[PDB]
């Protein structure tokens, strides 16, 4: 008679997504807004 | 006027962004009504109703939607009069205050630096500035907006030509149709500086929609 052997079950991994990484939503604004270049003046950085 | 062209073509946000904050408001100084104030000082009946007068109008002309619910002075002035002037917006539930100063016809002044908020344009500087933002904006810089912008970039390090000026002056003319419908462009002048041989003045000259 062959052997049987039962095993745990197992929910194997699924693949690790980079959820946690963000990107700042400033950058997607034109370039006109002053929010891509360093601040210096007192606008941008209030607008900041 | 002003009011009737800010309702023809809108108000929105003042372009680049500016932000305020007014200064606080000493409460612990208004605790004593300015009716009450200038019956106890034996000033002229048909004076109150010429004060209240004057600070309803010069409030309406700060802002139109307030509606005058209470006024109060300040403790330390007793005849120059500082006022904490209180008000709703329109039919709202919400009240505001605002300093001020009386002067005895009667002049009411508002201080400088109340306001708190965002600056807005209005009317003709609304258009105006629409106008501005889209000569400064390129196509492909706006999120899910990839269309809109002028696009003047790819006409840089061309050699100064006729050919150049004419496609610089039709360009401006079709992106302002599409992107811009309350304003009319009705002239466009583009000249070469003398003192700056390798830049171009572009001169635009707008109507509004409709104006006569």
């Amino acid at each position: 008679e062959p052997l049987i052997e039962t095993q745990p079950e197992l929910l194997n991994w699924g693949k690790h997504r980079k959820v946690l990484d963000y990107y700042p939503v400033s950058n997607k604004l034109p370039a006109c807004y002053g929010l891509q270049t360093y601040a210096e003046t007192q606008q941008q950085v209030h607008l900041h | 006027t002003n009011k009737i062209l800010a309702d023809i073509y809108g108000r929105g946000w003042a372009f680049p962004p500016q932000f305020f904050i007014g200064e606080r408001i000493p409460y612990e100084d208004y605790s004593s009504d300015l009716n009450k104030y200038l019956s106890e000082k034996k000033i002229e009946a048909e004076q109150i109703v010429k004060i209240q007068a004057c600070i309803k109008e010069s409030v309406m002309c700060y802002d139109f939607h307030a509606k005058i619910t209470s006024t109060q002075v300040s403790k330390q002035t007793n005849l120059p009069l500082n006022i904490l002037v209180t008000y709703t917006l329109g039919d709202s539930e919400i009240s505001q205050k605002i300093q001020g100063v009386l002067r005895v016809p009667p002049q009411f002044s508002i201080k400088d630096n109340s306001r708190t908020g965002i600056a807005i344009a209005e009317g003709t500087q609304n258009v105006l500035q629409s106008i501005n933002i889209l000569f400064l904006t390129e196509p492909g810089e706006r999120i899910m907006r990839e269309d809109y912008g002028c696009g003047l970039n790819d006409y840089l390090f061309a050699n100064i030509s006729d050919e150049l000026m004419t496609d610089i002056q039709t360009h401006i003319e079709e992106r302002v149709l599409r992107y811009e419908p309350r304003a009319e462009i009705t002239s466009i002048q583009v000249n070469q500086r003398t003192n700056l041989p390798s830049t171009l003045h572009v001169q635009v000259t707008y109507a509004l929609r409709g104006s006569d």
